[PDB]
Formats: C-alpha cells, structure tokens, sequence
C-alpha cells in the first residue's frame, strides 16, 4: 500500500474513443480518460470481489449489459501510435502571433502526450487483461444466451487487431474466444499468423510472442493455412533438438496441431508430409546413444523421446512411418547391455530404463499388430529372436517366492505374452503352462501375493498412499492370464 | 508487570536470527520500545499504570543519558583545550545542560509623574525600592525568571537571552551576552573564521565574580538572581529547583564543579589575576563522588527509583560496582527484590552492555542476573523466554534445570533457540528427548524434526537419508522407522527426479535376505525328510525357489543414477555389500544341493553344483569380477568339483 486503484462505486459504461471522438492522445479529453482508466480500475477491483464470491455464493452472480459486466463496446490497443516528434522543426521557428500561439499550443500540447500516453498504457492494461478474467469466469459458471454476448463483443476486437499486421497484447481477441467454443474464432483474425510470423522458424530469441499467441490460436473449429504453417513448425521446429536434451512445448504444440480444424482423419497427409523430410527420424538416435551433438547420454533424454514417440504411435500413419526407417534398427543401437539384454528389466538399478521398455517400446509395436498386421511380420519375428532370453526369462523367473518384482514388471510380460499371441495369428505363414501354475500359485496364497509384490518406484508409493494399488495388481493378472497359454 | 515489555526488549536481543549487529541498535530498539510503553499505560490503564509508565520514562530518559592552537590565545581557546584534552569534565558539562508571551516593551513614562524617577534605567530599582517603574513589568522580573530556570537545564544561555529581552529589560539582558568567553580574529586564530568581529568579554573573569555578587545580593529577591548564581556556577538558591529531586540537585551541583576548576586551570593559563575579582576566588576543586552521597542522603524518594541510580552510576562511570549491587543484594541477602524493574531492566543492560565493552559488565554479573530473570520468568508462567535467556547461559549453572524445561517441545522459532541451548549445554542422550512422550545417535533421530522448515529446508532430505544408510549398517530398523515418518515431504526440484532411487534401495536388500533366509527352512524340511505320500511335490519346489531368488536379473547391487543425489558412496556402498555377501550366499546354495535328503528336484544324481560356474560368469550380478584373476577364481573350478563330490 497505497494501492494504484481508487475512485468510485461502479455504474458508469464509457471510456471508449466514440463518445470522445478520435481526437487523441494529446488533450483534455485524454485527460478525462486516463483517469477514467482509474475509474475502471475499481470498479474491476470490485469485480474481483465477485469473482471471489463466485467461489463462496451468490444470488445471481450473471448479469450482464453483481452488476453489469458489458461496459466496453471497444477495447483500445491504439497505443501499442501517434508520433510526437517531427512537428518540432516547424517549431523551430514560429511564434509571431496568434495562428503561430495555436500552432505552438498544439505541439506543448504534445509535450502533455510524452507523460501522458506512459500513464495511459500502464492503466489500459490494468484495465482489458482483466476484463478478459471476467469474461472467463462467467463462461465458467452456468452457461447463459449473455454468454453469446460474449461472441458480440469478441467480433469487435479482432478487427481492431487489424491497424497494423503490438503483438504481446493481442490475445483479448483469441483466448476469449476459445472459452465460448470450449464451453460450446474467425477464420480472418486466425489467419494473421501466415501474414506476419514468416521470416524464419533460429532466430527464435524474439519469436517467444508469436509462440504464445499461436497456441491458442489454434482452436478453430482442414486449414490450408494449416499444412504451410506446419513445414516450418515441427518438421523444422523439432531440427533444432539436433541442432542443439529434448524440450517439452514442441510435442505439445503438436497436439494443438491435432486438435485443430479437421485433421483427424488427414493422417494420411500428415505422416506424408513428415515422411518427405529426413527429419523426424534422426531424433530416434538420442535415446539409442547420444552424441549426434555431443550431448552425452543421460537416460533423461529418453524419458522425454519417449512422450516424443507416444504422441506419435497413437496416430496409425504417423506410426507407420517409422516401423521401416528403422525401430528395429534403435534396439540394435542399444547404449546399455546390462539394462535392456538381461531376462527382467527391473525396477532396482535405474527405473527410468524400467518405465521407458514397459509404457514405450513393447506397446508400440503392439498397436503395430494392431491394425490385423500383414506388413511388419519379418520385422516382428526378428524382434521375438532379439530378446529370446527375455521371453524364456519372464515364463520362468516366478516362483512362488519371488521379491523384487513390481506392478510394472507385471505390465511388460502383459505386453510381452499379448505380442508373442498376435504374432502366431497374424503371421499365419512353449512352456507356458510354468508362469499358468506360478499364478494360480500366488492367487491361492493370498498372503504370498500381497508380500512378494511389493511397491519400488515413487508412483507406485502413492499407489498405497484406498489401496488401488492391488486394485492394478487384480486387473493385470486377469489379462495377462487371459492372453497367456 | 507489562510482559509486553519483557518481549519488546528480548525480540532485539535475538524473530531470532543470526547475523552481524552493532549493539548500539538494540539500545536504540530498546528506547523505542520504551517510549511506547510509556504512552499506552499513560492515557489507559489506571493511575498507578501512570507510575509504571513514569518508571519507564526514566528509562527512555538514561539511555539517552549513556551518549550524552597553542602558541599565543585569548580565554577562548584554553576553554577549547580544556575540553579537548578531558572527557570526564566534557560529560559533567552534557548532563547539567541536558534534561511564549507576547510583551510590548517600554518604561519610564509613568515613574517620573507619581514621584521621582530622575534617571531613566532599571539601576534605579535598585538605588532603592523596586517599586518605583511600573508593576506590571516587577511581574515579569519573576514570572519569565521563572521559565528562564525551565530553559537552562535544557541547554543554552541565547535562548534564555531571547526570553529576557521579552521580559521589558534591555540592559540587564547584556549580562547574558556577558557570559560569553572572548572570541576574536585578533587573539584566536580557529575561532578567527567562524567570527570576523570582536566578540564576549576579554575581562570575563572579573565579569565572573561581579555576577556572583548578585548570587547573594539581599536586594535582589530570589527570583531574578538564581539565574545569576548559575552564571558563575550553581549555589543551590532553591529557584534553581523547580523539579525537586535527584537530579535537579545534581546538575546546579556539577556547574559549581567545572566553574570553580575553570578558573583554577585559567590560573595556569593566567586569566585570573587581582584585577580579575572583587570578590576572592574559590580555588577549592570539589569532587563528584561525595556530592552524590550528599544527594543521595537528601533524597531516599528517588533511592525507590533504581532507574535514577542507573543514571547517577554512568556519570560517576563505575558501571561494575551498580551491577554487582543489583545482583547476589551486596553479598548473599535479598534487598534487590523491592524494585520490580530493578532485575528486569539491569538485567537487559548486563547482556547488551558486554557486547559494547567486556571490562564493564563483570560476566559473572550477567550469568547471575540473567538467572535470576529466568526464575522470575517460571513464576510469570512465560517459558517461551527460559530458552532465550538460557543462551547466554553455561554448562556450570543450571545444566539440568535448561534440560528439563526444554523437554516439551513447541513453536518452530522457539525450537531454533531449543536447538542452540539443547547441543550448546552438550546434552545429547540424557532425557530431554524421552521427555517429550512422557511430559550418541538418539539426538539424530530428534534432529530430523528441525529441517522441515524453510532455510534448511533445502538440506534436508539431503541429510535424512544420509543418516538412514549411516545406521542401517551398523544396523536400526526401529530407528529407520523415525526417519521415514521424519521424512521431509519433498525433494523434487521447488523443494531445492532427485531421490527415489532410494525406495528401491531397501527393495534390492529384501531380495538379498530372502536368499540368505531360506538357507534355514532347508535344513528343517528338505535335509531331514526323505519319504514320499506326494511329500516330492512339497519339498523338490523349495529347493527351486531359493535359486530364483539370489541375483535380479537386469543389475543387481548397483546404483549410481540420476533418480539418485550425487554422491559416490550411493555405488561404492552397495559394491561393498556386493562382495561381502554375494560369495556368502554361493557357499549356502552350494549346501543346498549336495547335503540335503534329494540332491536336486531328481533325489539322486547331480549336475547344478557344476552349474555354479555359468552363474559367475553372468553379468546379472557380475560375480567374474567379483571373484579375482587368480587365487580366488582358479581356487573356486576346486569349489564346484569339492561339491559335485560332497553328494557322495
């Protein structure tokens, strides 16, 4: 304290450029604005009380054109303008009367503008950005046909994005927007971003912006925007991690790319797309040993590619893709042989290689099986001789003592008896019967069951810490004793 | 009473944090604290909370009261080196000096008509009747006298000067322009600069004694003249009290003190002649110490006041000797308990003041009297101070007394000054810490309760599980039962993967006991049953089990991650774990093949006692480096053979 809100009880609905006619950003009537952005000012701080009895309770917390929430039919992003300088040469001489003491008076005039303009944008934006979490949390609550004023006043803003096309504003026209249809814009507005963005891809140390901006815009509800827009981001975009640790907000932009305007059935033109390119397939090295750019390998890297090839193999083109241009290929350019050639990859000794070969790696190839698989059957049947000990391990290794096992371990022989039926099935061109008895073994023995399987990993404390734990154990054996022979 | 008073004076002392203080602040804190105090039992409260906060005017009152060339001269400059080249006499002269009327001026009109007058002057007043001018301004030769005598005790001589020329004088006002010493750029060459003109009297001394003629001249009553004792050095004349107490007998006291050995000291410099008097000069210097015991013995009502003895001890500078009086007082009585801010406020003064200078607070006198607080604080029912106060406390006195108040434990300030009296009194396994259900390595399993918060917060988990794996090889699992419910919560990245590849480091020993277990339930039903009624199928399987259990297949024993903190004893430990119990469970494996009733899952016939070979050769476990080149490894193709013949 003091505060930087202050002056008076809401009930009034104007600060807008109309009422005082385009005449500004010098005078007087600027002058009864910026101080009415002080107005506006509290009376939002006033409305950041109903926000917090939104929470609370309420008697009609709508209401709309409690009190009314309307009150800008524009919203101003005017002064990012106007130029100050360069009518000061003409002032340079002049002064000799009184159509030289209204010319003089004009560019003193301007000297008010150089404070005043400072003070005007520092409280516009107190005043729209906030206006906007009004918006946002009235959609929140209950929704209205006022809510579809929203959508009135939302048209107004993104034609008043145009009058240049400064960018790190310009968000009180997309986000609110994508409440509306979130809940339930303009094809013009999301355009913008194949008008200005394109100069590059590097030289992304002032693109953090458009990055922001672009996110959300993407929401529409194909672009041909889309496809153009897309060679340079996440074909190139992604280049960079060779050009270099793998980074988060690439994938997840990705998944904006999915979500947006069509795209769910052009998978087909998707992984084309992607496939032309030589990238998207050196980033699968990394994981297999990193080096590519002399960033030595960590097994952190691979908890990061595997997200990156998740959100792939989801997508049955964009999985396809890659099957050829070398999976197989990555486990033969295996980093450790302590840690992916042993019987039982286990959760002692290094769980990060533990989630990766269980969540990744076996599922996969799995969904690879999955579409009736006619194309992958050498490729597959040398992936069963590539980790023959594993397979005689994971039928053998159960006793009915056996520590040191987890609910994971449990997961990737789920995974590794479904592979080994699919794969008999579907090429069409044993010993079974020992993990069959160690099970029934443990089911019997409710006392070995709940001992032996014990929690290693950080999730699976939490797992115990309602005991949903052997929950998971349950629905694991029940489909892993159903798919094995 | 006022215990807002006990926590405005110990929160400065040290929110208890440790940094680099001048101790002057917590003097400052302390008169702050002291001045509010004294407001808000001042105007609410009762009248007796009006005596309580009078009381701590006096304190506020004495901490202010802790502060505060050569070649050829006129009087000026020996008074400047006087002081210079002292500082007993420059304080004596800082405490005497340190604690509105509207008047149209003009005479001698109405005089002259009653009577005579016949002179214009305020010297015919005193030719005769002090009656003769006008009355209304004989008031006034009282009244602003009066406010005059307010004014000199506050400082300064020209502020009294500009209340006398209000008072209707305008040559009796010259006298107070007397009192200044000759200051020239004629006779003083560093008060030559900061003056361009003559400037008091070069004549001062004899100015001296003919204004303590006035001190005792019978014509004057007493209302104009004590001003003029004062101007000469303070003979008590009883209009120079007005506050009557202690100090106001003390400050007219200490003036007579500079003002007769100025001239002592102008008689080596040779400004006092037999030109220089009319009146013989006292050339007696006086001493302060036994004009105390004269003020003392005057005023038993402010010997109640043990804050009016604080002040009398800093001017008499003999710190130690008030100190050592206020605490066991004199020497083994009680006579210190009849002031009750006496060792409160003495008790404040003996901490800070031995941060300023340690000659000056005994040290003994600081350990008995902060004692005597702490018990004083047990029968106030606070016991969120004894830890405060305790600090500053020794393992000589009350070693077990701060263990047993620190038993019960509280607030998470209060347990860093539980802490910092807990292992500076060294006590580290005695009974605070089985006190604390009720009521050497037991204090780190208490010691796990104090970096939960912040500032070590980023320590913390850090230093938990350091001391799990330090005493679970000598061996606690009770007690790593209290370092895992001891366990700090986080440990991710706001709390500084980290750590949580420690949760399976006790999963890989279960394993490694399992191995080392079922060794026992093989003597028992393998080796000495040996008949058949399905018994095969119940006693060929076990034999089986503990062969399934003894390596994990992927690594076993081995860490050295990045879901494990740095640290290079996280893989040597579990290396030396590795070899000290990996060939310990090949010589129990080998038992169980070659001297149980049936030698494999088959009773008879051997071939797995030769198969111990491949299961040192596997890098499950990489037992072919755990067994040496040469002597070990040459010596165990013996072992296998030993007992491939140990079935016989």
């Amino acid at each position: 304290d003091p505060k930087f809100v202050n002056s008076l009880l809401a009930k009034l609905k104007d600060s807008k450029k109309l009422f005082q006619k385009k005449e500004n950003l010098t005078r007087d009537e600027t002058v009864s604005l910026i101080k009415k952005y002080k107005l506006i000012s509290r009376i939002v701080e006033i409305f950041a009380l109903c926000i917090y009895n939104s929470t609370d309770s309420n008697s009609e917390i709508l209401n709309f054109l409690n009190k009314t929430f309307h009150d800008e039919l524009n919203l101003k992003f005017k002064e990012k303008g106007y130029d100050i300088p360069l009518l000061d040469i003409v002032l340079k001489a002049d002064r000799s009367w009184n159509e030289p003491s209204k010319s003089q008076t004009n560019f003193k005039e301007e000297i008010t503008d150089a404070s005043l303009n400072l003070q005007y944008v520092n409280y516009e934006i107190s005043t729209a950005k906030a206006w906007g979490a009004l918006i946002t949390t009235f959609v929140k609550r209950s929704t209205v046909p006022l809510n579809d004023g929203f959508v009135d006043l939302v048209e107004h803003f993104l034609k008043l994005n145009i009058d240049f096309g400064f960018t790190q504003i310009y968000l009180e026209r997309i986000e609110l927007s994508f409440y509306i249809l979130y809940s339930f814009k303009i094809i013009e507005l999301m355009n913008k971003i194949f008008t200005i963005f394109k100069s590059g891809e590097l030289k992304n140390n002032f693109y953090r912006p458009l990055l922001r901006s672009v996110l959300v815009l993407l929401e529409l509800v194909i672009s041909d925007q889309l496809l153009e827009f897309f060679e340079l981001v996440f074909s190139k975009g992604v280049y960079l991690i060779l050009s270099e640790q793998d980074l988060l907000l690439l994938l997840s932009l990705f998944k904006k790319i999915t979500n947006v305007n069509p795209s769910k059935n052009f998978n087909v033109i998707l992984a084309s797309s992607l496939n032309e390119v030589g990238t998207l397939k050196v980033i699968l090295n990394l994981y297999s040993s990193a080096h590519l750019i002399r960033i030595n390998d960590e097994p952190i890297l691979g908890q990061i590619t595997l997200t990156f090839i998740s959100e792939l193999c989801s997508i049955e083109p964009i999985a396809a893709k890659l099957i050829n241009s070398g999976l197989y290929s990555v486990l033969l350019e295996s980093p450790l042989s302590v840690a992916i050639q042993q019987g039982d990859i286990k959760p002692e000794f290094s769980p990060r290689l533990h989630n990766i070969w269980s969540n990744g790696l076996l599922s996969i190839v799995l969904l690879l099986l999955s579409q009736f698989g006619i194309k992958v059957l050498p490729e597959t049947c040398l992936f069963v001789s590539y980790f023959g000990k594993q397979i005689k391990s994971t039928i053998y290794n159960w006793g009915d003592n056996k520590l040191a096992v987890s609910s994971s371990l449990i997961k990737e022989t789920n995974q590794l008896v479904l592979l080994q039926k699919m794969l008999n099935l579907l090429n069409y061109q044993h010993d079974k019967k020992r993990l069959s008895a160690a099970l029934s073994k443990f089911l019997t023995h409710p006392k070995y069951l709940n001992s032996r399987i014990i929690p290693t990993t950080l999730e699976e404390q939490q797992q115990l810490e309602r005991l949903e734990f052997v929950k998971g154990i349950s629905r694991d054996i029940k489909a892993l004793q159903d798919s094995l022979f | 009473y006022q215990t807002e008073r006990f926590t405005k004076f110990s929160d400065t002392l040290k929110n208890n944090e440790q940094n680099p203080i001048d101790p002057f602040n917590i003097i400052r804190e302390f008169r702050s604290a002291a001045g509010q105090l004294a407001l808000d039992l001042a105007n609410s409260g009762d009248e007796s909370n009006v005596i309580s906060s009078k009381d701590w005017e006096l304190e506020a009152r004495f901490w202010h009261l802790v502060e505060l060339l050569h070649p050829y001269n006129s009087r000026g400059l020996f008074e400047k080196k006087l002081m210079q080249d002292n500082k007993q006499l420059y304080q004596i002269w800082i405490v005497m000096v340190w604690l509105p009327k509207n008047v149209p001026t003009s005479k001698w009109l109405n005089s002259i008509t009653s009577g005579g007058l016949k002179s214009c002057d305020l010297d015919f007043p005193l030719r005769e009747n002090t009656n003769v001018l006008d009355v209304k301004d004989k008031e006034e030769d009282h009244i602003f006298f009066k406010y005059i005598y307010e004014l000199i005790l506050a400082g300064a001589i020209d502020e009294a000067l500009e209340e006398a020329k209000l008072s209707d004088n305008i040559s009796i006002c010259m006298i107070l322009c007397g009192i200044q010493e000759y200051l020239n750029p004629v006779i003083d060459t560093q008060i030559a600069n900061e003056f361009n003109t003559q400037q008091g009297i070069k004549k001062h001394s004899l100015w001296r004694r003919t204004v303590y003629s006035l001190s005792q001249q019978a014509g004057l009553d007493p209302y104009e003249r004590a001003i003029y004792s004062y101007l000469s050095g303070a003979i008590p004349n009883q209009e120079v009290l007005q506050y009557s107490d202690w100090e106001s007998d003390l400050h007219i006291h200490l003036n007579q003190i500079l003002q007769t050995e100025i001239e002592n000291y102008l008689l080596e410099n040779n400004q006092v002649g037999t030109d220089e008097l009319i009146l013989p000069l006292p050339s007696h210097a006086l001493t302060v110490q036994e004009v105390l015991n004269r003020v003392a013995s005057r005023h038993p009502s402010e010997s109640e006041h043990p804050i009016r003895v604080l002040m009398a001890s800093v001017i008499l500078d003999s710190l130690p000797s008030v100190i050592h009086s206020s605490v066991e007082g004199t020497e083994a009585s009680n006579d210190i308990i009849d002031k009750p801010y006496l060792l409160r406020i003495v008790t404040h003064l003996a901490i800070c003041l031995d941060i300023i200078n340690p000659g000056s607070v005994e040290e003994v006198d600081k350990s008995k009297l902060i004692t005597t607080y702490i018990s004083l604080l047990k029968l106030q029912g606070l016991y969120e101070n004894i830890p405060i106060y305790a600090t500053f406390l020794n393992e000589s006195d009350c070693l077990e007394a701060c263990s047993f108040i620190l038993s019960s434990l509280e607030d998470p300030q209060v347990r860093k000054k539980q802490i910092e009296t807990i292992n500076f009194l060294r006590l580290p396994a005695s009974n605070i810490l089985r006190r604390t259900t009720q009521r050497i390595d037991m204090h780190l399993i208490y010691g796990v309760e104090w970096l939960i918060e912040g500032k070590l917060y980023v320590d913390a988990v850090h230093s938990i599980i350091a001391l799990s794996r330090r005493f679970l090889l000598n061996g606690r699992v009770k007690a790593l039962e209290q370092f895992m419910e001891r366990n700090n919560i986080g440990e991710i990245c706001k709390n500084y993967e980290n750590e949580d590849q420690f949760l399976e480091e006790i999963t890989q020993y279960e394993h490694l006991i399992k191995g080392i277990r079922e060794y026992e339930e093989w003597q028992k039903s393998v080796s000495l049953l040996s008949s058949e009624s399905n018994i095969p199928t119940l006693i060929e399987k076990l034999q089986g089990f503990s062969k399934d259990t003894f390596e994990l297949i992927k690594t076993f024993l081995v860490d050295l991650t990045s879901s494990n903190f740095a640290d290079s004893a996280d893989y040597e430990i579990l290396y030396e774990i590795r070899a000290l119990y990996t060939p310990f469970l090949l010589m129990e494996l080998h038992k169980k093949l070659v001297e149980a009733a049936k030698l494999l899952k088959i009773p008879k016939f051997i071939s797995e006692a030769l198969a111990f070979t491949s299961l040192v050769a596997n890098e499950n476990d990489k037992i072919y480096l755990l067994f040496q080149s040469s002597g070990k490894l040459k010596e165990y193709l013996d072992l296998v053979a030993r007992t491939a013949t140990l079935s016989n």
